[PDB]
């Protein structure tokens, strides 16, 4: 390994993601739901990251 | 001494008469607000507007 | 002031409330204080 490979990995799999919602807008007639989508979270203990 | 008791009644007033800051006045446009439920749509809101 | 105590157009909230306190004070201040400052000046004068 390589510690480029390192800086890559927490670069790749530490990261804020966006997603979306259900039901946005423009809707089509008929629809009932809004919600919100959450796709992913930064890492927070040494045990994650570890 | 009769003068006297015009005197306190002042105070009497003062606890009767309230506070304000600035009357509402009529400025001939008015506003409304419309609040529905969490988790609505579009549609339902505009229905009811 | 006359004019300004009985108003129902626009604004007449603070015209109705300028004119109501000042006329009330001044009917009482010019009735009463006629009768009432020459016993105070006498009895300020005496003491």
């Amino acid at each position: 390994l390589t510690p480029v490979d390192v800086i890559t990995a927490i670069k790749a799999q530490n990261a804020q993601v966006a997603a979306g919602q259900l039901g946005g807008t423009p809707p089509v007639k008929g629809q009932q739901l809004n919600a919100s989508i959450i796709a992913q979270t930064r890492l927070t203990s040494t045990e994650e990251f570890g | 001494v009769l003068y006297l008791i015009i005197v306190v009644g002042m105070a009497y007033l003062f606890v009767r008469l309230p506070s304000s800051f600035l009357p509402d006045e009529d400025q001939g446009v008015f506003m409304t607000m419309v609040q529905l439920p969490a988790g609505a749509t579009q549609e339902r809101t505009q229905k009811v507007l | 002031v006359m004019p300004l105590v009985i108003s129902t157009g626009a604004g007449s909230g603070a015209q109705n409330a300028v004119g109501t306190g000042v006329m009330g004070g001044m009917v009482t201040a010019t009735v009463l204080a006629i009768f009432f400052v020459p016993v105070f000046f006498v009895v300020v004068r005496r003491r």
